[PDB]
């Protein structure tokens, strides 16, 4: 929904004024580097079905209880469910990478991923575990290059990093 | 949960109606069920342990590659052993399950609802668990009704899995 | 039929509307993919024979148990082998077809809708087709935004395939 | 030319004297080896033409580029796959003759001194020969000490290779 | 240690005859070479870091095998890829010092007299870096005088290591 | 040059009589257990390659200055040198296991090594973890059992053991 153009015009249309010249350059520097978010947003996409599976992976190797029977992940239907839950979060992180801007993973998980979780009986250790650890392994394929011509790309790095911890602390 | 007096009781609570004698006979047929189900159940349980470890080294000479390449899904050491031996002991406790309740619920809410997508994201193979199921139905050499009762929750399984 | 030009047409009919800039740019973006997209497909087409030979072979050595034991899924003897290599054709055709169309909707259409269920029920395994789509991948050797755009389409394939 | 004989003829050649008491001793030595040695060497005949085959097998199955990409030295076509069963055949050949005559000098004269160029010029990776060895040392079968001469037989062919 | 002026230091210097009209012409030929060496080896001083990753882009497409089958020598993880960037920029930055002193010696020093053994022991088979080395010859565009002298240059680079 | 056979020998002609019969029953104990010290040596150089490319490969992951630029191991012909040294520390190592005494080793190649690496300029400490790691690998290959009869080869592990600790001490 917000782009962080529309972010700019919406913070130009709440000063009711026409836009800053530096903001214009910082603009500039955005399309600039959208290449990169390109770049980015490409190579995640590329893997992260195997990311996913790689995340789930870790937590369960963590967390046998959630395989044990009475375990919130144990049925097979919940273990799909789980499935779904990383890969759909994971689905709004490079949504909001492609974009730029983090309100679409706030206003379409932020508002009700706490709630669902309490209200089910979800642990949401388990799955802030996993969206950490999946941010680990997505920032671990995003960075290092393989047969792609150098860049920095901290700023990018800071992005999901940042997008990884919003998610983090929204399932808490 | 696919129980033949549950599953009249959504009938008829779908109907508004009050018992119906169709019920009466639904309620006929599982006691006639049970009174065998129940000691085929008990001679699984007092079975069980051979039942799995005959399971598991049978689809270990079934596919001796699983065995052989260092993967993920396969069992190249030990702890992928016991996963494969937990998940055969899963499918027969399951079964037990599905004999014990008189209908396909148990299996159905606790491995058919989403088996092969697990299958497809962890890359395992479903003939695996077909072939053990194939062991198991082979091994437990009872007779009567119940043995066939058995046998075919058994190959619903298989035919749900494939 | 994911095609951005009908993606956008798709959108414009839902809103209601009539053209508007946002489509201008989605036109743009689909020139610029086809702008080296052809030339991409003409030297897959140029390279495709060799491709799906290695690639066939490649899978032979890489699980020598399919050419070892009679099954119906493997290719014991040479009818299983043509049935094997039309199928990594029809995938590398798969692959151009999604090249040139812009998008992953030949892809999704021909390959992606039933893959899985077919696999289950022919008792297949889609890590054959995956370690195909690597070696295809690792083959066709190009260079540029051509080479990694149509190296998405492959893990894309790979991806939605596992 | 490397036989406990003949280097012990040019030893005492070399010294100048003839043959001593310990000179002696090393022919009764060569009835611990022969013993079993020319046994060895006849079920090795018996054994070869499957142990060439399966050996093909194995480097086909761990390399499968040779028998997808064109080219001169890889085996896509049938001609190809006629110098592969020539290569193997010579090197199994060379072992049996190592074998009979009780050292390495037939197969150190025959196959090891122009290895290095042949591999280098001609575009032959000797690994594909490592498979080939080891899959003739798994294959072989031998029985009690002929086994283990071989062995150390076939690992000094490995590490010529190598 | 091959550079013209001091093989005509050592001639002068085998034969003991004091320095001759027939050594000097060498260094106003080395005029006719260094007039355009210096600028071709600042141009590729430039051209270089595209010049290791378009190499090692050529030898991933050619080779998939490389990429996929796990192994030490092989590149499939990360660390194995930068030691082809290692060994990709170390044999461009011989062919830069190649070009510098003039002659081969530098080249023939530092890689040429011990690669058949490094290339026996650690598994890595030379038609890689022929791969390599025919991208980058392909790749520099040099232009004139200073493309030739590459060629005789690169061209003498694959006859030592084919 | 020295076998222990005739260690015995030029031991009892210093001394100047017959063989003592202390020295018989130990020489009988050798002739009992010689068995096992001559093709534990051919066990050991079965894998002698693999074994030298292991422990290279294990000191310039540990080393990393052997490898980079300056280092002494650095340019192809001096890496294939260094891998030669290894190979002729370990066959010569073999040969002393074979001769059954360390007189062979301390004779042949062990002497004047010492001034010969130091006058080269070559580390010594870094041949020392190379030959300690080599002889590791050295006696589990011959003490893991791969189709031999099972046995007592306790004094070869011990041996061979020395004779590798001898090899490193005396490279220094
Ligand atoms: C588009 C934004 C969006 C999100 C993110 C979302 C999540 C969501 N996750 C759910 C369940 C679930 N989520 C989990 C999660 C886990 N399993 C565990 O034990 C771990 C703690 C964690 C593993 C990752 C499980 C087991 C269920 C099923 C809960 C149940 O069966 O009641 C459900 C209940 C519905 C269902 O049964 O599928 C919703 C609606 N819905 C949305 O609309
Ligand atoms: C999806 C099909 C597709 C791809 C892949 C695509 C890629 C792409 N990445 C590019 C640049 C770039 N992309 C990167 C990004 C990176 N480099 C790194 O070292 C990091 C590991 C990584 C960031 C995570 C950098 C650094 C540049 C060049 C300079 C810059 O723009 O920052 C460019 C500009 C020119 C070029 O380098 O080719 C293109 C076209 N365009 C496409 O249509
Ligand atoms: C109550 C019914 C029920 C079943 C059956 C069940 C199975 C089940 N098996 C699994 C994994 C697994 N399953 C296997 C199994 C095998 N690989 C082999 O060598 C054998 C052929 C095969 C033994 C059957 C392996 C190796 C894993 C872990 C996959 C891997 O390690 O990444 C997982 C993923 C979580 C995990 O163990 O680590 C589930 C949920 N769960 C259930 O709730
Ligand atoms: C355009 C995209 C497209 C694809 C890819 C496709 C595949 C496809 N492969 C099939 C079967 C098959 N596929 C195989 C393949 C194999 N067994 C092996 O040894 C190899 C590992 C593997 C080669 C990939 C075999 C052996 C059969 C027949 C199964 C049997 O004989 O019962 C079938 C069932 C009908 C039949 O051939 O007899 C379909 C529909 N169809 C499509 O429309
Ligand atoms: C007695 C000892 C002896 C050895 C060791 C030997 C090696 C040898 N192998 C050759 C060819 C060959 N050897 C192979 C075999 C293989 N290449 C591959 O890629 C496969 C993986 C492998 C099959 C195992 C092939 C394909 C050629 C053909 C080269 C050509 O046709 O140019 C040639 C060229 C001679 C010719 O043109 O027929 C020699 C000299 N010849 C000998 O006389
Ligand atoms: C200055 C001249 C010079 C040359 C020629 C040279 C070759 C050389 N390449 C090596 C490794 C390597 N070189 C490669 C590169 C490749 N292998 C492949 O399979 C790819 C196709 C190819 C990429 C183009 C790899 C993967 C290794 C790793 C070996 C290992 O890790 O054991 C090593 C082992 C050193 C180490 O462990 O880092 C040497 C000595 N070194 C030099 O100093
Ligand atoms: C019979 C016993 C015997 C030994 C042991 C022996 C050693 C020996 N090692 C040498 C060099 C060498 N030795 C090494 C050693 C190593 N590289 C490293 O970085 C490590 C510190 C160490 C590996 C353990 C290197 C790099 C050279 C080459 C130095 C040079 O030749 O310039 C040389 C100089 C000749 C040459 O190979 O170029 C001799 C004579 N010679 C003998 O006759």
């Amino acid at each position: 929904m917000f782009d962080i153009f529309t972010r700019v015009v919406s913070q130009a249309d709440a000063r009711g004024e026409f836009i800053s010249s530096d903001k214009l350059e910082a603009l500039k520097k955005v399309v600039a580097e959208g290449t990169k978010r390109s770049d980015a947003v490409s190579r995640m996409t590329n893997n992260a079905s195997s990311i996913v599976t790689n995340a789930a992976r870790q937590l369960f190797a963590d967390q046998p209880q959630l395989i044990a029977p009475g375990g919130n992940a144990y049925t097979n239907r919940r273990m799909a469910a789980c499935l779904r839950d990383m890969e759909i979060i994971l689905r709004y992180v490079t949504y909001a990478t492609f974009t730029g801007d983090a309100s679409v993973l706030n206003d379409r998980c932020l508002n009700g991923l706490r709630e669902t979780y309490v209200a089910l009986g979800v642990p949401g250790a388990s799955v802030a575990a996993g969206v950490r650890a999946m941010g680990k392994a997505a920032v671990a394929i995003v960075m290092d290059p393989a047969g792609v011509t150098s860049g920095d790309c901290s700023s990018l790095q800071q992005e999901i990093e940042l997008y990884f911890e919003t998610a983090a602390k929204a399932v808490e | 949960m696919k129980t033949p007096l549950t599953e009249a009781v959504a009938l008829a609570d779908s109907q508004g109606r009050f018992l119906s004698n169709t019920e009466l006979q639904y309620l006929y047929g599982r006691l006639r069920q049970g009174a065998f189900a129940l000691e085929a159940a008990q001679t699984l349980t007092a079975k069980a342990d051979t039942l799995v470890n005959g399971a598991a080294q049978a689809v270990y000479s079934k596919f001796p590659y699983t065995t052989s390449t260092p993967g993920n899904n396969f069992a190249a050491d030990q702890r992928g052993k016991d996963k494969c031996a937990r998940d055969i002991g899963y499918y027969l406790r399951m079964v037990t399950y599905c004999l014990v309740a008189g209908g396909t619920g148990p299996m159905d809410e606790y491995l058919i609802a989403g088996v092969d997508e697990i299958n497809r994201t962890f890359d395992l193979s479903p003939s695996w668990y077909v072939e053990a199921l194939k062991h198991i139905k082979a091994n437990h050499g009872l007779t009567g009704d119940a043995a066939t009762e058995t046998n075919n929750y058994i190959d619903y399984a298989i035919n749900a899995l494939s």
